[PDB]
């Protein structure tokens, strides 16, 4: 039951999100 | 994609994994395979003693998994740490086999009565005489020792367990035809999956049910001197006329249009769909596939019977070391010694060597069905950004 | 009266022929595996299927063997002449089929173990192979019961 | 070369049609040989007689055969490497059809052999 | 055996309603435990029929001589 | 008497020949489709023809196997050596037509294999190839068959 | 009396003995080819000679074998020891000639399809050789078709 | 009668038969540990169980031979064809059993003893794969058993 | 009548496939033997131990020989044919166990000399290997002493 | 040269052939046990001094 999504990450705040969603994720 | 798993779930879906993946929307028979596995393995073989031996030690190593999650695993340790949850499932099915096998501890007991199975009337008369042995009363929990585990019993047994895993393996047939007529609805074609599912279904399905209800036939008018090989003698005639030993009144003149009807169909499996594909503008491997699946169902279920028969005759050899040793020991010294390497010997035998065989013959056989099935292969699994050692 | 002889014969050379059959298929399995080791070591479970098949091959000859064994039974119908050899017909149908598959299945599974350390997505063309390959020893096991079934009308 | 391997392939249809004719005179040379009388020892000897005829034929025949295949292969690589040398080829090609025709004349001395009753 | 044919479709039925209780909650994970209890039941029920089938009539009495 | 064991002897012999050849050319193939898949999973696919071609040969022995095993009929005739011989016959010479046939279809299956990795055009031809192949035991089938049809030899 | 027995089992020595020389025949004119196509694929699709040898030698045995089949007509002639002993022997005779020609035009094809890849001048001459071959394959065949004629008397 | 020529040459013969594959068998397996002892001790010490294969193969060859042996009672049963003929089944079997198991058992230690230097792993999962031809060779022991049972038939 | 002529056919055998099998073993070891001399000669005092061992189990099958062959007494006992094929066949079953466990053996020892050249422990190594080799010939032993009691067992 | 003397040898061979096929009739002479082996055994001699010497 997936599909295809696109997410567009601040570059200073690319770090931070890659740090959160490291754990799991989704995509 | 990847389909989320539970606990149990995670071997069955490693399995799966294993024998490919599928598209997101295409069904995923590794949940229904987490019972199928166990409920053929279970009629594969079982030894209710050591079965139920592993299913407690299964059942240790998953209460200390919290010690095992930190207790890096060994090689097939980590697997068996995954699939404890399955193992444990195909053990608990393997134990209401062995009830049915009525070989507790791989030795026929004992049910309810002080002997399951007798011998009615022939007091004086051997077991071996035109009278031989009746059964007044029969073994309600599991087969009739007398009819089964006794000495000249083997024969007319193996060909039931033969005769049954022919029909265990034409339902699991007809289960994956109804998983791709479900894969067929999810699908959503209009008239193409009327056009190549119900053909290529149906058509072995009825052929092998033709055998099958004469089977079920034959256990209702119980002929003798043909054992199960009353159906072959039935079919060895494929051409018309004849058919005396026929039960049903009509079953030559039906057997013979059913026959026509299976010559028609054999056509209809292949060419509507590329006719159609043509309209609106593979099958040649799907050419002879249908032969080729029916030969490996039955070849599915002759691995069972002999399956069956290996670890009836393990049990009987095991049984009689047993009963060698403790016969021929006055002392408790030669008993004891006698006892210790036939365990030993029989836990090789069985927990390892056997169950290990079992185990892939059955994965074997499910992989055979579920390509015969569905799936198709053709898939990867959902990809997240996931921390590896933290995930 | 003297056709039990070449009964017993032929029991016991169907599953000596498929026991040779299977040894030299688990046998040339095994040197495949090994060499594959180290390699691919996650590839064991690819290595065991042609054990299983092996496996599988040893125990059609033991079942058929069963069932010729079981066939003799000189107590009731005296065997004449025609059981005897109806039985070593059985028993050479059983163990040429089941060296022909052992054979067979020890040189695909060289192959595909030399297979699995390069590109090991195609392990399901390997095991479809395999599963072809087997097909030949379940036609044997069914050609070998067809045969054990004319047996009996044999005794008249 | 090529028509020189013409020309020994000729030789071996001609072996061929030895061999036929061969075949068609022992259907001719067979003697009376009754059904009943397929028993006595002039039907031994004439037996024996046409079974030596067909071994000194056939195993000749056969030896020319493969001599004429040798000689034919030298000949031909023989051919390729000289351009003149074509009619040693040819000897040696009809020394070998000679050899063939010196076996079928064999048999056809041998054909008169019978005397089975 | 049609007593054996009742306890097992009230066996059936138990494991049905034990299976609701628990897992109620999520639709589909009451479906899948429903769908295993169903696969259960068909292959107990199998197994007890190939069973009977032997017992319906034998076609040989065993032999057992020392 | 024993003349209609030896006929069942030689429809054994049959089968037994027939998976001999099958098993080989089963083996050829195999080996030539490792090396594919190892070139490329594409052609792997592709490639699983042949073992299907070999398995039905061997299908086509057991069906020829299993059609002797119902000509031989105690309440048909008394013991005759004709049945015997008859049978016997057809089924080695089934059996070696057989084993032959699925030896060069092996040797063929091998070649082209390796073949159709480097060209794909080709496996055109060398299908119609193992077509032939195998059409050659087909017609050695149906030769066998015909000598299984002369049972009634007496009377 | 056996010699019902002797007639088949020639018969069957033909046909197992024409199959098997075709099988190599053919198997050598095939891995031939195959061996050829790969530089070129187009002089491969031309590669179809070794097709029709193989099924000429299958067609010839078939034909011979069911010949001998027909003669076997208990009913028509009680037969005796000669005869049968003759049209067995006549029979497994051909077969062997038709092998051996097989074998050998196949040998001589396996080369050939090497030549015809190198020009068309040696595909036409590996094609008239092969005729040459199938031409003896013939004479075999007649050979054989005449003594199952005079099995008959 | 003909009972203990052929009675005997089956008991000797299955013992003789299990003795050479065996010895075989462990001579291949020697070889690959005096390799692997060369190479490392430890892969010498792990190669002991092709050894122990060989040496369970031997054992059930002569307790084979041993129950054909005690089944020999003339005393006791009359001279039957019967009698003899399944106790020269049972050493066929047991012999032929015991040659291939041998041969495979020395194939197994030889690429065990290199697994054992290329992985210890390999040479843990190889420990399966000599398991099952043991196996393999223990079922053929049990039909022997059988074949054994069979001669109560006769008296 | 005819059995001392099976009875003493058995017994040479016997000798002669002994002998066979010492003469293999001791080529093997002899071999080895000069190998390590040539590499260390105080070594290679240790290396004559898988020659001993082959010599040994050369004369127990020479022992077990004699022993049968001088059981054989027609003084004794009447003209049976049961026991000199039980001779015969305990004479060819102990010869071949021999053989098979000389050759093996003295594979084993050449292999096990040269990796004791290498190391030490593999003198250990090699030494287990020949004791487990020893499992043929005590098989053969015990399946002659068998016969040699169905001998007697002959009436 | 050598070659067509040496096809002349076969072909004088064949003719030696020629005139035991003349003289082949078995009606004049009885040949007994002794007889028929000294002839086989005489001419599988020659026969292989021929073959020797054509080698």
């Amino acid at each position: 039951p997936m599909q295809l999504v696109q997410i567009i990450i601040p570059i200073e705040s690319a770090h931070l999100t890659v740090s959160y969603l490291g754990e799991l994720g989704l995509l | 994609t990847y389909f989320r798993t539970n606990k149990f779930t995670s071997a069955f879906q490693e399995i799966v994994d294993a024998y490919g993946v599928a598209k997101y929307r295409e069904a995923n028979p590794g949940v229904f395979t987490i019972v199928t596995f166990p409920f053929l393995f279970a009629v594969m073989f079982g030894d209710w003693g050591h079965g139920i031996c592993l299913l407690l030690g299964t059942l240790v190593l998953i209460v200390r998994e919290k010690k095992l999650a930190s207790q890096k695993l060994d090689d097939i340790t980590d697997m068996t740490f995954g699939g404890r949850y399955v193992i444990l499932m195909m053990a608990l099915f393997s134990i209401y086999t062995g009830l049915i096998y009525n070989e507790f501890f791989s030795v026929p007991f004992e049910i309810f009565s002080h002997s399951a199975y007798a011998c009615r009337d022939l007091s004086c008369s051997e077991a071996t005489t035109v009278g031989l042995i009746k059964v007044r009363d029969t073994y309600p929990f599991g087969v009739d020792p007398v009819w089964h585990g006794s000495r000249s019993e083997l024969p007319f047994l193996n060909s039931l367990k033969m005769k049954m895993s022919i029909l265990l393996g034409v339902a699991q047939m007809n289960l994956g035809i109804i998983l791709s007529y479900f894969n067929a609805t999810f699908f959503r074609i209009g008239v193409n999956i009327w056009c190549q599912f119900i053909p290529q279904i149906i058509f072995l399905n009825s052929l092998f049910g033709y055998l099958s209800l004469l089977i079920i036939l034959k256990w209702i008018t119980g002929s003798q001197a043909d054992l199960y090989h009353v159906m072959i003698y039935m079919f060895l005639s494929p051409t018309d006329e004849l058919g005396d030993n026929q039960l049903f009144p009509g079953q030559k003149t039906a057997q013979l249009v059913l026959l026509l009807l299976a010559f028609v169909s054999v056509p209809w499996m292949l060419l509507p769909k590329p006719f159609i594909l043509k309209m609106q503008h593979h099958q040649m491997i799907h050419t002879i596939e249908f032969v080729l699946g029916a030969v490996s169902n039955t070849a599915s279920y002759l691995r069972l019977w002999a399956l069956s028969l290996a670890h009836s005759e393990l049990s009987s050899v095991f049984y009689e070391k047993v009963l060698l040793l403790a016969w021929g020991y006055n002392n408790i010294l030669i008993l004891i010694v006698g006892i210790i390497v036939f365990i030993f010997a029989t836990v090789g035998v069985l927990l390892v060597m056997e169950t290990l065989s079992a185990f892939l013959h059955a994965l074997r056989l499910h992989w055979v069905e579920f390509q015969n099935k569905f799936y198709e292969g053709d898939g990867y699994k959902f990809s997240p950004f996931s921390f590896a050692l933290l995930d | 009266e003297t056709a039990p002889f070449f009964g017993f014969l032929g029991a016991a050379a169907a599953l000596v022929f498929s026991c040779m059959g299977a040894a030299y298929g688990t046998a040339k399995s095994g040197v495949g595996v090994a060499s594959m080791g180290v390699m691919r070591p996650e590839l064991v479970m690819k290595s065991i299927v042609p054990v299983v098949m092996a496996g599988v091959l040893g125990i059609y000859g033991l079942i058929i063997a069963v069932i010729i064994s079981t066939g003799i039974n000189p107590k009731a119908k005296s065997y004449y002449l025609f059981d005897g050899y109806a039985h070593l017909s059985s028993g050479l149908a059983c163990g040429l089929a089941g060296l022909s598959a052992g054979m067979a299945i020890g040189i695909v599974g060289d192959a595909g173990v030399r297979a699995n350390a390069q590109q090991p997505k195609l392990f399901v063309g390997m095991i479809l192979i395999l599963i072809f390959a087997e097909a030949l020893a379940l036609y044997g096991l069914i050609v070998g019961i067809i045969l054990s079934s004319r047996a009996g009308q044999s005794r008249a | 070369i090529t028509s020189k391997n013409l020309i020994s392939v000729i030789f071996c249809e001609a072996v061929a049609i030895y061999g036929v004719i061969v075949a068609i005179i022992l259907q001719t040379k067979l003697e009376s040989v009754p059904a009943s009388q397929i028993y006595a020892p002039e039907s031994l000897r004439a037996g024996y007689a046409i079974f030596a005829s067909g071994i000194i034929v056939g195993f000749a025949n056969l030896v020319c055969g493969l001599c004429v295949g040798i000689i034919g292969s030298s000949c031909a690589l023989s051919d390729a490497q000289n351009s003149s040398l074509f009619v040693k080829i040819l000897v040696i090609e009809i020394f070998g059809s000679a050899l063939g025709l010196f076996g079928v004349i064999v048999g056809i001395i041998m054909s008169a052999q019978a005397s089975w009753p | 055996f049609l007593v054996t044919t009742l306890v097992f479709l009230v066996i059936g039925i138990i494991a049905s309603l034990c299976t609701r209780i628990c897992c109620n909650r999520g639709p589909s994970t009451n479906l899948l435990h429903l769908t295993l209890v169903i696969t259960a039941t068909v292959s107990c029920w199998m197994m007890w029929a190939i069973v009977y089938l032997a017992q319906m009539k034998p076609l040989i009495v065993p032999i057992l001589s020392e």
